[PDB]
C-alpha cells in the first residue's frame, strides 16, 4: 500500500480525499484506521464503504478503479489525525503508510538563529553547534551546513515538532556534533537553509 | 409428545441424577482363565453386536440405535450371580467374571463405543458421545466395586448384615426412581417404550442368553461352566448404563431415553425366571 | 466448520436481495434445529432467525422480521436464508448453526448448546 | 469489551519479553488476537494473530522465526514471546481484536477490520545503560537581531531513557516555548533541545533558569543561561 498523499493541507470545513492503492493482485476492501497523536487507532471504515459504529455519517469510502478513497465531507477540527489502509492478504494484514491531515496556513518567513558552543561544553570534549527555524511554514525546508565554503554530511540531526495549536506552524532545529580537535580545525560554521518562504537562501555564520 | 421446559436442570432433575449414582455405587458393592476369558469374548463380541444388528434391523432412529448400543456396551450385571446360583452354574465363578467384565470394560467399552458409532452416524458423529464423561463414570464405578472386594476380606463379620442392607436399601430406591423420573418426564416416556424399543427390549437378552451358550458349547466347556457364562452373557448393568444416559449425555439429545434400561432389566430377569423354570422342569421331569 | 458450510454471501446494493447455505456435511437436518446468526464489527454474535426442522417452529429477530424468511430443502440437506429488502446496517458475517435436537425444542425456547458452528459468510451492504 | 496489555519493558539487544494481552467482556472464542506494532515516529506494522489455537497463526515477514505467539483460553490471554529482540524492535506494541476466521472471509467485498485496539506497552531495546542528562547553555551572540527579537534555548544531551521534561523559570514563562521531540543518538543515546523567544533591552534584565528533571535518574540539575 503506498497512499498517494502524505502530507495533505486543508481546512475546517473543506472536503478531503485520501486515497490508499492496492499494489497488488489481492485487492481485498481496505478497512481505514484513524490515529491520534499518541494515540491508539481506531477503525473507520470496514469493507471499504460501511460506516463503523459510532463513526459520523461525514466518513465515507468508495473504490474508483482499482483505488480505494476516503472521503470526509465536513472536516471538522477534530479530524486531523493520521489516517492508514488495511488489506488481508493471503494470510497476512499490511497497513498502509498513512495519510497526515494538518491545518491549511499561508506561508511565512522562517527566522533563523544560531547560538556558538557553550565554553562548558568546550571542556568536557565533545562541541555541538545549532542552527534553529522558529514559527516557518511550510513544513517542507532543507537545511545545509557549510564550514569554510565546505559541505559536510551525515553529523546533522533535525528534530521538527508538532503543529502549533494557536497558530498552527511547525519549528525546526538543526544540530551539529564535532570532535574536540576538529571543532578548533576551521574558523567560520556557517547554517545555510532554504525555504518556500524565503526568495534567496540566508546564511547565518559565527566567527571561532 | 415434547418435553418439559427446562428439562435436565430443576431441582427434581439433578435430585434424580444424584439418586441414580447413589443407588449404583451399592449395586457395584455387593457384588464383592479359558472360562473366564470366553466370557469377556461373548461378552464384548457378542452383546454390542447384537445391540448394533438390531437396531438396523428394526430401523430404529439414529438416537435410539446409540442409546440401544451404550445399553449393550455395559459390563455384566449382579443377576448373573444369583441365576447362575438359580441354574446350577457356579455363584463363585459367576461373580469373577461379572468383576472382571466390570473391570474391562473402563478400557472396551469407550473402545466399543468409538467403533460401533460410526455405523450410526456418518458425518455428523463429532461431539455424538461424551467419552471424557463416560470414562469418568467408569473410572468412579470401579471405587465401589473394589472397596466391596477389600472390604469382605478384611471384615468378612460385618458383610452379611451390608449385604443385607444394601439389598435394601437399593430396593426402595428402585421405587424412588422411577417414580421420579416418570414425574420428572411426563408424558414423555411414551417415546422410550415405543413397539419397537420395547422389542429391541425383549429380543435382546433372549438373543444374548441364547449366543452366549451357543458359543461356549463351540468352545467344549463343561455343563456348569457353559450355563454361567451364558447368563453372564445375557444379563447386563443396566444401572450403570441408566446412570451414565442420565449424567455423562446432555438431557436435550438423551431426552426420555435413559428410561429403556429398566424397560432392559424387567425383559432380562423376566427371561431369566422363565430359563430357570423351563431348566428346573426339564431336570424334574427327564 | 467442517460441519456445515455457508454459501452465497457477496456484495449487494441497498435494496436488493440474496439467499445464503447451510449445507451439512454428510447428514440430514432431520434431528437438528437450524439457526442463522450474524456478527459486525463492533457488535456481537445475533441471531436473525431459526428453525425447530420437527415441527416447523420459526424465530424471527425484530430487525428481520417480514424481510428475511428461512426454509429447508429435504432434498439437497441444505437449509436457506432469503434476505430481502437489504439495507446498509445489515452488513455483517452470517454464520449457521445446527444443535442435534432429536425431541425438538426443549418446550418452546430454541437452544443452541453444543452445535454445530460454520466458519460464516460475509455480506457486503452498500452502495 | 476491553483490551488490555502489559509486560513491556526496557531489555537488552538479544533478550526475551513476553507479552500479555488481557481479554474481557466477549467471548475469546468468537474472535482473534492480533499484534500490531508501532515504531516512534513511524506508521502501523501489523505482527502476529492467534485464533484460539496454534492451528489458526501467522506471523510478518521481518519477524518470521523470533517471534512466537500464544493464546490461553482459560483465562482469555494472548502472548507474544519475542526472543531474540534486536535493535529495530523497539516500537509500541498495540494488541487488537478480529474475526476468528479472517483468513477466510478476506475477499474482493469484505474485510471486517480490527475491532478493538489496545492502549499499548512500549517496549525499548537498547545495550545502554541509564544516566543523568547533561545540561549545556546556548549563549545567544551579542548581534543576533539585537534590538528586536532574541532567541534563547537550551541544549540537554546523553540521558537514558526517554521520559524527561524542561522548565523555563519553574513553569511561569510561555512565550514560546518550544520542546523538539527527542532523538535517538548513535552511540545510543538521547538529546532534547528547549528553546524560547525575549525581547530586547537586556531580556527583561531577568536571569533564565531551565528546570529540568529526569524520573528515572532523580536528576534536577540545572544551568543558567546569559548573553555573553
Ligand atoms: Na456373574
Ligand atoms: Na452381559
Amino acid at each position: 500500500m503506498t497512499q498517494s498523499p502524505s502530507s495533505l493541507s486543508a481546512s475546517v470545513g473543506d472536503r478531503v480525499t485520501i486515497t490508499c492503492r492496492a499494489s497488488q493482485s489481492v485487492s481485498s476492501a481496505v478497512a481505514w484506521y484513524q490515529q491520534k497523536p499518541g494515540k491508539a487507532p481506531k477503525l473507520l471504515i470496514y469493507s471499504a464503504s460501511s460506516l463503523y459504529s459510532g463513526v459520523p455519517s461525514r466518513f465515507s469510502g468508495s473504490r474508483s478503479g482499482t483505488d480505494f478513497t476516503l472521503t470526509i465531507s465536513s472536516l471538522q477540527p477534530e479530524d486531523f489525525a493520521t489516517y492508514y489502509c488495511q488489506q488481508s492478504s493471503s494470510s497476512l494484514i499490511t497497513f498502509g503508510q498513512g495519510t497526515k491531515v494538518e491545518i491549511k496556513r499561508t506561508v511565512a518567513a522562517p527566522s533563523v538563529f544560531i547560538f556558538p558552543p557553550s565554553d562548558s561544553q568546550l571542556k568536557s570534549g565533545t562541541a555541538s553547534v545549532v542552527c534553529l527555524l522558529n514559527n516557518f511554514y511550510p513544513r517542507e525546508a532543507k537545511v545545509q551546513w557549510k564550514v569554510d565554503n565546505a559541505l559536510q554530511s551525515g553529523n546533522s540531526q533535525e528534530s521538527v515538532t508538532e503543529q502549533d495549536s494557536k497558530d498552527s506552524t511547525y519549528s525546526l532545529s538543526s544540530t551539529l556534533t564535532l570532535s574536540k580537535a576538529d571543532y578548533e580545525k576551521h574558523k567560520v560554521y556557517a547554517c545555510e537553509v532554504t525555504h518556500q518562504g524565503l526568495s534567496s537562501p540566508v546564511t547565518k555564520s559565527f566567527n571561532r | 409428545f415434547t418435553l418439559p421446559p427446562n428439562f435436565g436442570k430443576r431441582p427434581t432433575d439433578l435430585a434424580l441424577s444424584v439418586i441414580l449414582v447413589f443407588m449404583l455405587f451399592f449395586i457395584m458393592l455387593s457384588l464383592g482363565p479359558k472360562g473366564l476369558a470366553i466370557a469377556l469374548v461373548a461378552q464384548y463380541g457378542i452383546m454390542p453386536l447384537t445391540a448394533f444388528v438390531l437396531g438396523k434391523v428394526f430401523r430404529l432412529k439414529n438416537i435410539e440405535a446409540l442409546a440401544i448400543l451404550v445399553c449393550g456396551c455395559s459390563p455384566g450385571g449382579n443377576l448373573s450371580n444369583v441365576f447362575s446360583l438359580a441354574m446350577k452354574g457356579d455363584m463363585n465363578l459367576s461373580i469373577v467374571m461379572t468383576t472382571c467384565s466390570t473391570f474391562c470394560a473402563l478400557g472396551m467399552m469407550p473402545l466399543l463405543l468409538y467403533i460401533y458409532s460410526r455405523g450410526i452416524y456418518d458425518g455428523d458423529l463429532k461431539d455424538k458421545v461424551p467419552y471424557k464423561g463416560i470414562v469418568i463414570s467408569l473410572v468412579l464405578v470401579l471405587i465401589p466395586c473394589t472397596i466391596g472386594i477389600v472390604l469382605k476380606s478384611k471384615r468378612p463379620q460385618y458383610m452379611r448384615y451390608v449385604i443385607k442392607g444394601g439389598m435394601i436399601i437399593i430396593l426402595l430406591c428402585s421405587v424412588a426412581v422411577t417414580v421420579l423420573s416418570a414425574i420428572n418426564v411426563g408424558k414423555s416416556i411414551m417415546f422410550a417404550m415405543t413397539p419397537l424399543l420395547i422389542a429391541t427390549s425383549s429380543l435382546m437378552p433372549f438373543i444374548g442368553f441364547l449366543l452366549g451358550y451357543v458359543l461356549s458349547a463351540l468352545f467344549c466347556l463343561n455343563g456348569r461352566c457353559r450355563r454361567t457364562v451364558s447368563m453372564e452373557t445375557g444379563c447386563q448393568n443396566v444401572q450403570l448404563c441408566s446412570t451414565i444416559l442420565n449424567v455423562a449425555f446432555p438431557p436435550e439429545v438423551i431426552g426420555p431415553l435413559f428410561f429403556f434400561p429398566l424397560l432392559y432389566m424387567i425383559f432380562q430377569l423376566g427371561e431369566g425366571l422363565l430359563l430357570i423354570a423351563i431348566f428346573w422342569c426339564y431336570e424334574k421331569f427327564k | 466448520q467442517r460441519q456445515l458450510v455457508e454459501s452465497g454471501g457477496g456484495l449487494v446494493q441497498p435494496g436488493g436481495s440474496l439467499r445464503l447455505s447451510c449445507a451439512a456435511s454428510r447428514f440430514t437436518f432431520d434431528d437438528y434445529t437450524i439457526g442463522w446468526f450474524r456478527q459486525a464489527p463492533g457488535k456481537e454474535r445475533e441471531g436473525v432467525s431459526y428453525m425447530s426442522s420437527r415441527d416447523g417452529s420459526t424465530y424471527y429477530a425484530d430487525s428481520v422480521k417480514g424481510r428475511f424468511i428461512i426454509s429447508r430443502d429435504n432434498v439437497k440437506n441444505t437449509v436457506y436464508l432469503q434476505m430481502n429488502s437489504l439495507e446498509p446496517e445489515d452488513t455483517a458475517v452470517y454464520y449457521c448453526a445446527a444443535a442435534y435436537r432429536p425431541w425438538g425444542l426443549i418446550g418452546g425456547n430454541f437452544d443452541f448448546s453444543g452445535a454445530y458452528w460454520g466458519k460464516g459468510t460475509p455480506v457486503t451492504v452498500s452502495s | 469489551v476491553q483490551l488490555v496489555e502489559s509486560g513491556g519493558g526496557l531489555v537488552q539487544p538479544g533478550g526475551s519479553l513476553r507479552l500479555s494481552c488481557a481479554a474481557s467482556g466477549f467471548n475469546f472464542s468468537y474472535y482473534s488476537i492480533h499484534w500490531v506494532r508501532q515504531a516512534p515516529g513511524k506508521g502501523l506494522e501489523w505482527v502476529a494473530y492467534i485464533s484460539s489455537s496454534s492451528s489458526y497463526t501467522s506471523y510478518a515477514d521481518s519477524v518470521k522465526g523470533r517471534f512466537t505467539i500464544s493464546a490461553d483460553t482459560s483465562k482469555n490471554t494472548a502472548y507474544l514471546q519475542m526472543n531474540s529482540l534486536r535493535a529495530e524492535d523497539t516500537a509500541v506494541y498495540y494488541c487488537a481484536r478480529g474475526y476468528q476466521y479472517w483468513q477466510y472471509h478476506a475477499s474482493w467485498y469484505w474485510n471486517g477490520g480490527l475491532d478493538y485496539w489496545g492502549q499499548g506497552t512500549l517496549v525499548t531495546v537498547s545495550s545502554a545503560s541509564t544516566k543523568g542528562p547533561s545540561v549545556f547553555p546556548l549563549a545567544p551572540s551579542s548581534k543576533s537581531t539585537s534590538g528586536g527579537t532574541a532567541a534563547l534555548g537550551c541544549l540537554v544531551k546523553d540521558y537514558f531513557p526517554e521520559p524527561v521534561t524542561v522548565s523555563w523559570n519553574s513553569g511561569a514563562l510561555t512565550s514560546g516555548v518550544h520542546t523538539f521531540p527527542a532523538v535517538l543518538q548513535s552511540s545510543g543515546l538521547y538529546s532534547l533541545s528547549s528553546v524560547v523567544t525575549v525581547p530586547s533591552s537586556s531580556l527583561g534584565t531577568q536571569t533564565y533558569i531551565c528546570n529540568v528533571n529526569h524520573k528515572p535518574s532523580n536528576t534536577k540539575v540545572d544551568k543558567k543561561v546569559e548573553p555573553k
